[PDB]
C-alpha cells in the first residue's frame, strides 16, 4: 500500500544554531509529498538512504539490521533500540535475520499513542542516525504537520548501505540528494521546511531563500531538452592498421634518417598500445590516452627511430640536444602521443644507429652513431622510438578508434559523435554547398555548425538542443500555492498549456479578457490570480479611452486633490571601506607578502571606497546642507490649518518627527561600514532645519537667510507657481488643509500598511547588505583552491604549493573584491544620480517649486518636505492634482468689433449659454473683460474663432 | 552546459550566480526604462475618428491601422535600424505594445495637452494647445493663431524633411545604430572569446573533453573558464557601464517624456 | 573553530547538539565551550583605519 510523506522527514543539516533566519541546504531528503509505502518483516533496498517510521504504543519495534547484504555475510550493521539504550555490531551474527523476542574480527559499538521517526544514511563513512518522538491518535495515516529529526549517531564505520530489514504497522521512504530551505526559529529549532525540487512553489520559496515569497515572476532554474538517444559516427572502413607491423619492425632508422610512415583508410584499437606492458614511456601532448579511442584522425603518421636512454627524453616539445637539435625535432604545439621502449635485446650486439627544424631530415656530411653493445648501461642502452603524430579534425577523417556506429536520426535532440567531433544537438538535413574536400563546417564562435556524414557523405545542419530559463509565476503565497511556469522562448511542441512569443506558459489558463498587468510574463503577456486560477492574458495597457476629443471641446476642472504623492530617493550606500589585507588575507602573514606581488591593487582599492565614503558624506551634506544654519521652528503652530505636527520633530523623541520615525521603523569581518559624518540626529536636525525653513521661510532661504513668511501665505505663491490663481488657496483654506492633513493621514497609513510604499530605500538597504553578504560569502568560495579556509592552506601544504593554492585564492578573492568595488562604483553612480537628482529636487523642489512636469512626484508641483530615512530621504510631494471636469466649448480667440481678443492667462469657455475666461487648471469663471484679454489684428486668420460681447470695466463709471 | 565544466564554474563562487542575477536586473532595468519612459500613461487615449488637428497633419506619426500597428514614421525607423548560451529576452511592452502606448503619449499630447502629466487627459483643441505653447516661450498666442495655416504648412513640411531626411540617410539613426553595433560588437566579441585559447589547447571546449581525462582536462578547462568567466565580467562590465550610458538616456528620455512630451521645458535647448 | 575575538559569556539557548552559531551570512557569531557547556558570544576584535 501507499501513503502521503506531506513534509515529514527533515532533519538537522549542520550543528548550527541560527536565531529566527533561513538556510537554504543540500542533502539527501525524503522529498515533499512522496508516495510513502505501508508495511504490517521482509527484506528492503536501502537506495540512497532512507526515512522510516512506527506509529507505537507498546513498544513493538526495536530497531534495524542494515548493510549492503542486511544479514553477516558482509558489510552489515545489526542496530538495535531498546528505550533509552542502543546497540550495534559488525563481526559476524550468531542469529538468522532477527534473534528470538518476548511472547577473524574487528567492531562493536554500545551507547497508537506516539509515532517514532528516523533517518538513516552514509556519508564519507560516517553513518547517521537523526531521530524524533512525538504523540499521535492515529494508526492508518503520517500526520499532516512538521517536526525535524535530530542526530543521535554519526559513527565513521566505512560500511556502506544498500539493504536493510526490521526487528519487531511501518512506513518507508527513499531520500534524494536535494536543495531544501529550513526556518531555523528565534530558538534555532527547525520549525518548517521546503523541498526546492517539489514543484514551481519550492523553486520559487529556494530562489527567495523565503517561506513566503511575494507576487512576482522568478528566474527559479534553466530547461534544456535532455538528448534522447546517442548517435555515434564513422566511415564504414573495417580495415585494421598495421601496428602490429610498425611496433615490431625488423630494424627502426638512425635517427639522423628517421623514418616517417603515414597510416591510413581503417579502425586502430590505441588502448592495444596502451594497455601493453611493452612501452616504458608513452607520454601524450594534446590528448590523454584513454580517449584516443574515441577520436577518428584525419592522418596519422608514425614517425620512428632508435636512440639510446640518455636522449630518449629530448624527444618532446621545447627540447634541444643532439637529436632534439638537427637529428629530429617536434613543433612546440605538436599533437600525438611518444612511445619508447629499452631495447637492448632489440638493438644492442652494433653501432650503426648514426646521429647529426620541426620533421625536419638531412642526410649531408662525418656524421656521428650511437655504440650499442649488450653489455650498455641503462642510460646508455638502446631504446626503440614511435612518435604517433596526430593530424586535426579541420579535414576528411582517415583513421578511426574502434567504436560503434549507429543509424543517423534527425530532428530528435541527440548526443552526437562524429569522427570524434562530440556534442548535443537536434541533427538535420541542409542546403549547404559544401565543397568536395571539406569533412566540417563552423559558427562564428568556432564550434561546429554543419558535417558532412561519415557514411552517405550528405550534408547535416547541426543546431542546439532547445532551451531557456524557468520563470515561475506565484500569486504571492498569502493569496495561494497555485503556481504557472514560463518556459522562456521555447516552442510548447518541445516541453492546462498555453504558448507566448516569450515561450511556452504552463499551469495558467489563456484569458481574452484586457485586464491590467499583476505579474508581467514576456511579450506582452501579463498573469493575474482570478475567480480560482491564475489567468494569463494580452495584458491592457491600462484601460482604454476614447478622449472625447473635437476643435471645441475643452475639459476644465471644476475641482482639484491635494495630495501627498510620497516620492523616495536613496542618498548614500552605506558608507563602507575595506581592510584589503584583512578581507584578503585575515592579516595573516604569508598571504600579506604575496598580495605585494600585485601592487598597488590593495591601494587603488582604498582610494576607490575612500572615494566612495567621502562621496556618500558629499552626498548628505549637498542633499541636506543646502542652508548655512539650523533655522528652528516656533513654539506656536499658527499655520493657517496645516498640521505638520507629524512631520515635524517630536521634542518628546533621537529629535525625529513621526513619520521620519515611522519611515526609520519600516525600513530595516575587514569590511567596516564607517558612520556618515552627519549622524541621524544630526541629519534629523538638518532635515527639519530644511523643513521648518520650508515652512517658516519657504524658499527664501535657498538665496539669502531665511526671511520668515506666514504659511498661508507661503501656499499663496505655490499656487502661483502653478498658474493657479492664489485665492483658490484662500476661498478653499481649510478644505485645503483638511486634504492636506488627511493626506497626510493616508501616508502614515500606506507606510504603515506595506513596505512597497517604501520601496527604493529597502531596495537599496538590501543591495548593500547582499552585496557585502556576497563579499563575505565569496571568502567561503573555493577559486579552484584546496579550501576556502586560508588557514587550512597554509597548516596543510609544502610552502611551494601553499604559495600557488594562495596566489589563486587570493587571485579570486581580489577579482571578487574587485567585482565588488565595481559593484560599488557602478551602484555609486547608480546612487550619485539619484543623490544629485535628490540634491537637484531639493534645491528645485523643496527650497523652489520646480516646474518640471512630473519631476515632483506626479502632478503639478506645491511645495514638498523633505523626511530622513535610512541611507536615503523621502520627499513628501504636496502635488496639485485636478480631480473633477466638465465637458464644456471653447475657441482660441473672440471677436468683438472685428478685432479678436485672446486671454491674458486661462483659456476662453462656455457652459453652453454663457461664455467666460477661466484659468488653465480650475473652474472659476470669470466674465470676459478687457483686463482677462489682450487684441490682436482681425479674425479671419483665426481657425475656430467665436462671435461674444466683452465687458468694458469703465461702463459703470460713464452710466453712473 | 557539460557537468565536467560546470562542477568546476560552481567553484568559482557567487560569481556566475551575481553575473546572471546583474544580467537580469538589467533586462527588469530595460522593461522598467521602457515604462518609467513610455509608462507614464495610465489609460490608452486612442486617437478620435475625424483628425481636424487645425491643419497639423499627424498621419506619418500616428498608426495606420491596415500595418503590427506602427506609424508610418516608425516604419522608416524599423526599415533603418537593422545562440550559443546567449538569449534575448522580449521586451515586456512589445515592439507592437509599445506602438501602441507611444501612440497612446501621442494622442494625449494631440488631444489632451500637457493636462494628462497631472490630471486625467482633459481633452483641449490642438490649436488651442499651441497657445498654450507660444507663451511657454514668452511668444503671445496671437503670433500663433495669425500664423496657423503657415504654422501647419512649416511642420508638414518639416515632418515631409524628416521622413527625406530618414529615408535617405542610414546615419541619421546613428546612436541606435551605434548602440545594435554596441552589443552586437560586444556578443561577437563574447562569442569570439568562446574560441580564444587563453593557453589552453583548444577554442573548443567540447574537443578538450573529447581528448583529455578529467584529471588534466581540469587545468586547460579551469584556463578557458578563467579566460571565459573574466571575458564575461568584462562584457558584463561594458554592458553595466553601457547600461549607465542608456538609463542615463532612459531618465533623460523619462525627464523628455516628462517636460518635453507631457508637457513643455523652459530648459533652453 | 578558531579565530580572534573577545569572548563574552551570553544568554543565547543553543540546542543539546549544536556546538556553533552563526550571523545573516556564515559568520561564526557564537559557540558552546566544550568544558563546561555555556554559550560565549565571539565579538569581533577591534579594528578601524589610523
Ligand atoms: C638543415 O641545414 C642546416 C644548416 O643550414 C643544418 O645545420 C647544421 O647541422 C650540423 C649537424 O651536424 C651542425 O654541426 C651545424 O653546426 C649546423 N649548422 C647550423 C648553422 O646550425 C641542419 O642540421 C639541417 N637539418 C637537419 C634536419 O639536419
Ligand atoms: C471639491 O472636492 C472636495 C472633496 O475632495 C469637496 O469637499 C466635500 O464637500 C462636501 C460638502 O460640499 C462635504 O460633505 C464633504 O465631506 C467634503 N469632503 C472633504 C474631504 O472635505 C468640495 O466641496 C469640492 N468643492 C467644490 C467647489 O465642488
Ligand atoms: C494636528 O494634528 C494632530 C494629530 O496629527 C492633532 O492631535 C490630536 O489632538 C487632540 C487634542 O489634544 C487629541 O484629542 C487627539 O487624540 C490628537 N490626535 C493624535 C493622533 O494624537 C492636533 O490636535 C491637530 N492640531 C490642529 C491645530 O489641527
Ligand atoms: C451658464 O452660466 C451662467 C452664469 O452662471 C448662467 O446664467 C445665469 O442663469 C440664471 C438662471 O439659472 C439667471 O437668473 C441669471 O440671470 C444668469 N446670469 C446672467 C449673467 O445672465 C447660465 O444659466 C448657465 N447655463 C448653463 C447651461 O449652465
Ligand atoms: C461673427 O458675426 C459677423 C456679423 O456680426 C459675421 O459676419 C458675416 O459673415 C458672413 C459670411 O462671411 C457674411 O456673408 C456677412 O456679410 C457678414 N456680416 C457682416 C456684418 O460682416 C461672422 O460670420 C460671424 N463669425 C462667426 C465665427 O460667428
Ligand atoms: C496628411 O499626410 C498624408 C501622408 O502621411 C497625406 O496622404 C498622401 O496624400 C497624397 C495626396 O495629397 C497621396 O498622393 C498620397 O498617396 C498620400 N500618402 C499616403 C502615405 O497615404 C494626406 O493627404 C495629408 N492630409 C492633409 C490634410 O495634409
Ligand atoms: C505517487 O504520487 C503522485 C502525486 O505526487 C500520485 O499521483 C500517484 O498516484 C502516487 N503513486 C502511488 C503508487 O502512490
Ligand atoms: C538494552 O539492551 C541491552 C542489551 O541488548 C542492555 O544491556 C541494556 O541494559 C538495555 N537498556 C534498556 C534501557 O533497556
Ligand atoms: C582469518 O584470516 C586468515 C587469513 O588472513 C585465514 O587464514 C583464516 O582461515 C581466517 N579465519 C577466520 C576464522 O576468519
Ligand atoms: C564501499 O564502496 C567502495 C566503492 O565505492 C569500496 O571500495 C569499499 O570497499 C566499500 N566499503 C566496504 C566496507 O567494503
Ligand atoms: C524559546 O524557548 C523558551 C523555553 O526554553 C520559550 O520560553 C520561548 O518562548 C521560546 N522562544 C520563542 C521565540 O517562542
Ligand atoms: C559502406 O557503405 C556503402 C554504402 O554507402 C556500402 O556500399 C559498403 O559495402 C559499406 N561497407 C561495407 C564494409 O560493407
Ligand atoms: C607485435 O607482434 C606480436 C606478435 O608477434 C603481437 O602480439 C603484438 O600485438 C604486436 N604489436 C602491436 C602493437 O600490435
Ligand atoms: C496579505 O495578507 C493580508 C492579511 O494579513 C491581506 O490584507 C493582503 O491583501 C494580502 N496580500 C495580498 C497581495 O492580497
Ligand atoms: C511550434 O513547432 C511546430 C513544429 O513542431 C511548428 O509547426 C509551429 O509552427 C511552431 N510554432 C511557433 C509559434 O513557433
Ligand atoms: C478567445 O476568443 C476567440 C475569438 O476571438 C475564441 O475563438 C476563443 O475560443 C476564446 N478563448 C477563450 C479561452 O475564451
Ligand atoms: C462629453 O460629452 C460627450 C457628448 O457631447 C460625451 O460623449 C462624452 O463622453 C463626454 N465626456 C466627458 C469627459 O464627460
Ligand atoms: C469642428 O468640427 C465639425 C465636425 O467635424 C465641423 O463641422 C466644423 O467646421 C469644425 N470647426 C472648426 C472650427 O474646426
Amino acid at each position: 500500500a501507499y501513503t502521503n510523506s506531506f513534509t515529514r522527514g527533515v532533519y538537522y543539516p549542520d550543528k548550527v544554531f541560527r536565531s529566527s533566519v533561513l538556510h537554504s541546504t543540500q542533502d539527501l531528503f525524503l522529498p515533499f509529498f512522496s508516495n510513502v509505502t505501508w508495511f504490517h518483516n521482509p527484506v528492503l533496498p536501502f537506495n540512497d538512504g532512507v526515512y522510516f517510521a512506527s506509529t507505537e504504543k507498546s513498544n513493538i519495534i526495536r530497531g534495524w539490521i542494515f548493510g549492503t547484504t542486511l544479514d553477516s555475510k558482509t558489510q552489515s550493521l545489526l542496530i538495535v533500540n531498546n528505550a533509552t539504550n542502543v546497540v550495534i555490531k559488525v563481526c559476524e551474527f550468531q542469529f538468522c535475520n532477527d534473534p528470538f523476542l518476548g511472547v577473524n574480527c574487528t567492531f562493536e559499538y554500545v551507547s497508537f499513542k506516539n509515532l517514532r521517526e528516523f533517518v538513516f544514511k552514509n556519508i564519507d563513512g560516517y553513518f547517521k542516525i537523526y531521530s524524533k518522538h512525538t504523540p499521535i491518535n492515529l494508526v492508518r495515516d503520517l500526520p499532516q504537520g512538521f517536526s525535524a529529526l535530530e542526530p543521535l549517531v554519526d559513527l565513521p564505520i566505512g560500511i556502506n548501505i544498500t539493504r536493510f530489514q526490521t526487528l519487531l504497522a511501518y512506513y518507508v521512504g527513499y531520500l534524494q540528494p536535494r536543495t531544501f530551505l529550513l526556518k531555523y526559529n528565534e530558538n534555532g529549532t527547525i520549525t518548517d521546511a521546503v523541498d526546492c525540487a517539489l514543484d514551481p512553489l519550492s523553486e520559487t520559496k529556494c530562489t527567495l531563500k523565503s517561506f513566503t515569497v511575494e507576487k512576482g515572476i522568478y528566474q527559479t532554474s534553466n530547461f534544456r531538452v535532455q538528448p534522447t538517444e546517442s548517435i555515434v559516427r564513422f566511415p564504414n572502413i573495417t580495415n585494421l592498421c598495421p601496428f602490429g607491423e610498425v611496433f615490431n619492425a625488423t630494424r627502426f632508422a638512425s635517427v639522423y634518417a628517421w623514418n616517417r610512415k603515414r597510416i591510413s583508410n581503417c579502425v586502430a584499437d590505441y588502448s592495444v598500445l596502451y594497455n601493453s606492458a611493452s612501452f616504458s614511456t608513452f607520454k601524450c601532448y594534446g590528448v590523454s590516452p584513454t580517449k584516443l579511442n574515441d577520436l577518428c584522425f584525419t592522418n596519422v603518421y608514425a614517425d620512428s627511430f632508435v636512440i639510446r636512454g640518455d636522449e630518449v627524453r629530448q624527444i618532446a616539445p621545447g627540447q634541444t640536444g643532439k637529436i632534439a637539435d638537427y637529428n629530429y625535432k617536434l613543433p612546440d604545439d605538436f599533437t600525438g602521443c611518444v612511445i619508447a621502449w629499452n631495447s637492448n635485446n632489440l638493438d644492442s650486439k652494433n653501432y650503426n644507429y648514426l646521429y647529426r627544424k620541426p620533421f625536419e631530415r638531412d642526410i649531408s656530411t662525418p656524421l656521428q652513431s650511437y655504440g650499442f653493445q649488450p653489455t650498455n648501461g641503462v642510460g646508455y642502452q638502446p631504446y626503440r622510438v614511435v612518435v604517433l603524430s596526430f593530424e586535426l579534425l579541420h579535414a576528411p577523417a582517415t583513421v578511426c578508434g574502434p567504436k560503434k556506429s549507429t543509424n543517423l536520426v534527425k530532428n530528435k535532440c541527440v548526443n552526437f559523435n562524429f569522427n570524434g567531433l562530440t556534442g548535443t544537438g537536434v541533427l538535420t538535413e541542409s542546403n549547404k554547398k559544401f565543397l568536395p574536400f571539406q569533412q566540417f563546417g563552423r559558427d562564428i564562435a568556432d564550434t561546429t555548425d554543419a558535417v558532412r556524414d561519415p557514411q552517405t557523405l550528405e550534408i547535416l545542419d547541426i543546431t542546439p538542443c532547445s532551451f531557456g530559463g524557468v520563470s515561475v509565476i506565484t500569486p504571492g503565497t498569502n493569496t495561494s500555492n497555485q503556481v504557472a511556469v514560463l518556459y522562456q522562448g521555447v516552442n510548447c511542441t518541445e516541453v492546462n498549456v498555453f504558448q507566448t512569443r516569450a515561450g511556452c506558459l504552463i499551469g495558467a489558463e489563456h484569458v481574452n479578457n484586457s485586464y491590467e498587468c499583476d505579474i508581467p510574463i514576456g511579450a506582452g503577456i501579463c498573469a493575474s490570480y482570478q475567480t480560482q486560477s491564475i489567468i494569463a492574458y494580452t495584458m491592457s495597457l491600462g484601460a482604454e479611452n476614447s478622449v472625447a476629443y473635437s476643435n471645441n471641446s475643452i475639459a476644465i476642472p471644476t475641482n482639484f486633490t491635494i495630495s501627498v504623492t510620497t516620492e523616495i530617493l536613496p542618498v548614500s550606500m552605506t558608507k563602507t571601506s575595506v581592510d584589503c589585507t584583512m578581507y584578503i588575507c585575515g592579516d595573516s602573514t604569508e598571504c600579506s607578502n604575496l598580495l605585494l606581488q600585485y601592487g598597488s591593487f590593495c591601494t587603488q582599492l582604498n582610494r576607490a571606497l575612500t572615494g566612495i565614503a567621502v562621496e556618500q558624506d558629499k552626498n548628505t551634506q549637498e542633499v541636506f546642507a543646502q542652508v548655512k544654519q539650523i533655522y528652528k521652528t516656533p513654539p506656536i503652530k499658527d499655520f493657517g490649518g496645516f498640521n505638520f505636527s507629524q512631520i515635524l520633530p517630536d521634542p518628546s523623541k533621537s529629535k525625529r518627527s513621526f513619520i521620519e520615525d515611522l519611515l526609520f521603523n519600516k525600513v530595516t569581518n575587514g569590511l567596516t561600514v564607517l558612520p556618515p559624518l552627519l549622524t541621524d540626529e544630526m541629519i534629523a536636525q538638518y532635515t527639519s532645519a530644511l523643513l521648518a525653513g520650508t515652512i517658516t521661510s519657504g524658499w527664501t532661504f535657498g538665496a539669502g537667510a531665511a526671511l520668515q513668511i506666514p504659511f498661508a501665505m507661503q501656499m499663496a505663491y505655490r499656487f502661483n507657481g502653478i498658474g493657479v490663481t492664489q485665492n483658490v488657496l484662500y476661498e478653499n483654506q481649510k478644505l485645503i488643509a483638511n486634504q492636506f492633513n488627511s493626506a497626510i493621514g493616508k501616508i502614515q497609513d500606506s507606510l504603515s500598511s506595506t513596505a512597497s510604499a517604501l520601496g527604493k530605500l529597502q531596495d537599496v538597504v538590501n543591495q548593500n547588505a547582499q552585496a557585502l553578504n556576497t563579499l563575505v560569502k565569496q571568502l567561503s568560495s573555493n577559486f579552484g583552491a584546496i579550501s576556502s579556509v586560508l588557514n587550512d592552506i597554509l597548516s596543510r601544504l609544502d610552502k611551494v604549493e601553499a604559495e600557488v593554492q594562495i596566489d589563486r585564492l587570493i587571485t579570486g578573492r581580489l577579482q571578487s573584491l574587485q567585482t565588488y568595488v565595481t559593484q560599488q562604483l557602478i551602484r555609486a553612480a547608480e546612487i550619485r544620480a539619484s543623490a544629485n537628482l535628490a540634491a537637484t529636487k531639493m534645491s528645485e523642489c523643496v527650497l523652489g517649486q520646480s516646474k518640471r512636469v512630473d519631476f515632483c512626484g506626479k502632478g503639478y508641483h506645491l511645495m514638498s518636505f523633505p523626511q530622513s530615512a535610512p541611507h536615503g530621504v523621502v520627499f513628501l510631494h504636496v502635488t496639485y492634482v485636478p480631480a473633477q471636469e466638465k465637458n464644456f466649448t471653447t475657441a482660441p480667440a473672440i471677436c468683438h468689433d472685428g478685432k479678436a481678443h485672446f486671454p491674458r492667462e486661462g483659456v476662453f469657455v462656455s457652459n453652453g449659454t454663457h461664455w467666460f475666461v477661466t484659468q488653465r487648471n480650475f473652474y472659476e469663471p470669470q466674465i470676459i473683460t478687457t483686463d482677462n484679454t489682450f487684441v490682436s489684428g482681425n479674425c479671419d486668420v483665426v481657425i475656430g474663432i467665436v462671435n461674444n460681447t466683452v465687458y468694458d470695466p469703465l461702463q459703470p463709471e460713464l452710466d453712473s | 552546459d557539460s557537468t565536467e565544466c560546470s562542477n568546476l564554474l560552481l567553484q568559482y563562487g557567487s560569481f556566475c550566480t551575481q553575473l546572471n542575477r546583474a544580467l537580469t536586473g538589467i533586462a527588469v532595468e530595460q522593461d522598467k526604462n521602457t515604462q518609467e519612459v513610455f509608462a507614464q500613461v495610465k489609460q490608452i487615449y486612442k486617437t478620435p475618428p475625424i483628425k481636424d488637428f487645425g491643419g497639423f497633419n499627424f498621419s506619418q506619426i500616428l498608426p495606420d491601422p491596415s500595418k503590427s500597428k506602427r506609424s508610418f514614421i516608425e516604419d522608416l525607423l524599423f526599415n533603418k535600424v537593422t545562440f550559443n548560451g546567449l538569449t534575448v529576452l522580449p521586451p515586456l511592452l512589445t515592439d507592437e505594445m509599445i506602438a501602441q502606448y507611444t501612440s497612446a503619449l501621442l494622442a494625449g499630447t494631440i488631444t489632451s495637452g500637457w493636462t494628462f502629466g497631472a490630471g486625467a487627459a482633459l481633452q483641449i483643441p490642438f490649436a488651442m494647445q499651441m497657445a498654450y505653447r507660444f507663451n511657454g516661450i514668452g511668444v503671445t498666442q496671437n503670433v500663433l493663431y495669425e500664423n496657423q495655416k503657415l504654422i501647419a504648412n512649416q511642420f508638414n513640411s518639416a515632418i515631409g524633411k524628416i521622413q527625406d531626411s530618414l529615408s535617405s540617410t542610414a546615419s541619421a539613426l546613428g546612436k541606435l545604430q551605434d548602440v545594435v553595433n554596441q552589443n552586437a560588437q560586444a556578443l561577437n566579441t563574447l562569442v569570439k572569446q568562446l574560441s580564444s585559447n587563453f593557453g589552453a589547447i583548444s577554442s573548443v571546449l567540447n574537443d578538450i573533453l573529447s581528448r583529455l581525462d578529467k584529471v588534466e582536462a581540469e587545468v586547460q578547462i579551469d584556463r578557458l573558464i578563467t579566460g571565459r568567466l573574466q571575458s564575461l565580467q568584462t562584457y558584463v562590465t561594458q554592458q553595466l557601464i553601457r547600461a549607465a550610458e542608456i538609463r542615463a538616456s532612459a531618465n533623460l528620455a523619462a525627464t523628455k517624456m516628462s517636460e518635453c512630451v507631457l508637457g513643455q521645458s523652459k530648459r533652453v535647448d
